[PDB]
């Protein structure tokens, strides 16, 4: 029933203020049974409880580790709640999760985080963002073996992570594979997205990839035809 | 500060496996609110155990858990291939905000334990090698794309050859990453100039994996 949407992923500069929003569906935040919690996961590390808020009390609680640099707010007109972390450093860069804390009974002090969000990726860098360049990896006699044929998009020179690639507006999902990105010496990321398809669909059926770079607010649509 | 946990624990299919989470007195040793979270690469965590023993709705009986003193245990019986993910223990705790004052509520997580399943069938990588597009060449760039999907275990060796001779400069290769089907994928990139591309007969990408080798070859045409 419960569904939690976090804001889009993002770049934040050092010594500036991180701010994330979490939209709640299926249950009210004004509720009495649930604390609403923020948790982050550092790259290649375990989880870290950031802080939570309980509405009926109005009391917020935080992890002393953040030196009181974090604050949690609520907005009932939209049934959403937000986290604000100030004076961020490279050590605050992470994948931020928003979760619902639920107990067995109101008498119980604690509980567990049953429902989580997909997570927003927050990168901390003074360097500017950059939208991706999208080159077509065209199908050919090389990317073929009998009845199957592989075609793709090269998403090159972009920063920061992540990027959302789709094919034909999220319709074609059969055979799609997006590889994780390489980190070039320049600091810019690059990745490929390839879809495997029938061979008898290259001349007729059209294939369009849709690349979305939210960190830099770029959206590219590219058609990948067979070379001619 | 995080709860102590073994970096990795492994077991063969069908058998039971146990993951111990060592805490303190201010949590687990003190409180009943210990829980477990499963996290596949690289989705969000999901609840599987809470209040030491109880399972949420939708979780199989295979996932059991217990507590003793200041240590909790997660016992997975009837082990399967889909139970290959990261498992974190969490606990309710209490801490002092300032040096003094009432102890504020908090939660503490574990380091995490990587569960590996034994005796999975080895898989050979599907290799692809794309040449530079005309558009990229127009931009004065040139990148050969060597994609390596669906192999097991996650150990592979990539190499690039200009015509028949190896090349080391310009090579950028991803580390293997776990797929949903527990197999591994990876990709490699060879950045050149249009001059290097058009002034050679062929370019090749070698993939070596468990005795098998696969060399893909492209050419400027």
């Amino acid at each position: 029933q419960v569904q939690l949407q976090q804001s889009g992923p993002g770049l934040v500069k050092p010594s500036q203020t991180l701010s994330l929003t979490c939209n709640v569906y299926g249950v009210a935040i004004s509720n009495e049974d649930y604390y609403w919690t923020w948790i982050r996961q550092h790259p290649g590390k375990g989880l870290e409880w950031i802080g939570d808020i309980y509405y009926n009390s109005g009391t917020t609680h935080y992890n002393p580790s953040l030196k009181s640099r974090a604050s949690v707010s609520v907005d009932l007109s939209r049934n959403q709640f937000t986290l604000k972390v100030t004076s961020v450093t490279t050590a605050d860069a992470a994948v931020y999760y928003c979760a619902r804390e639920a107990s067995t009974k109101i008498t119980d002090d604690g509980g567990a985080f049953d429902f989580w969000g997909r997570g927003t990726m927050v990168t901390v860098s003074s360097a500017s963002t950059k939208g991706p360049s999208v080159f077509p990896l065209a199908p050919s006699s090389k990317s073929t073996s009998g009845g199957t044929a592989a075609l793709g998009c090269l998403v090159k020179d972009y920063f920061p992570e992540p990027v959302t690639v789709s094919w034909n507006s999220g319709a074609l999902t059969s055979g799609v594979h997006t590889f994780p990105a390489v980190l070039q010496s320049s600091g810019l990321y690059s990745l490929s997205s390839v879809v495997t398809v029938p061979s008898s669909s290259l001349g007729t059926q059209t294939y369009i990839c849709n690349v979305n770079h939210k960190p830099s607010n770029t959206k590219v649509d590219k058609k990948v035809e067979p070379k001619s | 500060s995080a709860l102590t946990q073994p970096a990795s624990v492994s077991g063969s299919p069908g058998q039971s496996i146990s993951i111990s989470c060592t805490g303190t007195s201010s949590d687990i040793g003190g409180y009943k609110y210990v829980s477990w979270y499963q996290q596949h690469p690289g989705r969000a965590p999901k609840l599987i155990i809470y209040d030491v023993i109880k399972r949420p709705s939708g979780i199989s009986d295979r996932f059991s858990g217990s507590k003793s003193a200041n240590t909790a245990s997660l016992t997975i019986s009837g082990l399967q291939a889909g139970d290959e993910a990261s498992y974190y223990c969490s606990s309710y705790t209490t801490k002092k905000t300032s040096f003094f004052g009432p102890a504020t509520r908090a939660y503490v997580f574990g380091s995490g334990t990587q569960v590996t399943v034994l005796g999975q069938p080895k898989a050979n990588p599907t290799v692809t090698l794309f040449p530079p597009s005309s558009e990229e060449l127009q931009a004065n760039k040139a990148t050969l794309v060597c994609l390596i999907s669906d192999f097991y275990p996650g150990a592979v060796t990539v190499a690039w050859k200009a015509d028949s001779s190896p090349v080391k400069a310009g090579v950028e290769t991803t580390t293997p990453s776990k797929q949903s089907n527990n197999k591994y994928a990876a990709s490699s990139y060879l950045s050149l100039t249009p001059e290097q591309w058009k002034s050679h007969k062929s370019y090749s990408c070698q993939v070596t994996h468990e005795g098998s080798t696969v060399e893909k070859t492209v050419a400027p045409t």
